[PDB]
């Protein structure tokens, strides 16, 4: 039960990485930003307006 | 045979069943409050006040 009609889309859940392998502060920003990229692309394909 | 048509009311959603053709529609009130019958008193007025 995870579509309102068959044929629309449904959410997404996206995975980053271990917790204890980013020990330094900017080495989390590159995974965050290098996920967020399959983000703005798995939204767009649903029609959500920008 | 029939005519194909549109069916306002019955809820063709993922994964929930449609076998009722009335499931959208809402119910109203009516108009009218059904109140108690009232009741009197015969003694008021045979005796001394």
């Amino acid at each position: 039960s995870n579509e309102n009609i068959a044929g629309l889309g449904t959410a997404s859940v996206l995975e980053v990485g271990k917790k204890a392998d980013l020990n330094t502060p900017a080495k989390l920003g590159e995974a965050i930003i290098g996920q967020l990229t399959i983000a703005r692309a798995k939204l767009t394909s649903n029609y959500v307006p920008a | 045979a029939n005519v194909p048509g549109q069916k306002v009311g019955t809820d063709q959603g993922k994964g929930k069943s449609g076998s009722d053709a009335l499931a959208l529609f809402l119910k109203v009130f009516a108009g009218e409050v059904l109140t108690a019958f009232t009741r009197r008193s015969v003694t008021a007025d045979k005796h001394i006040v």
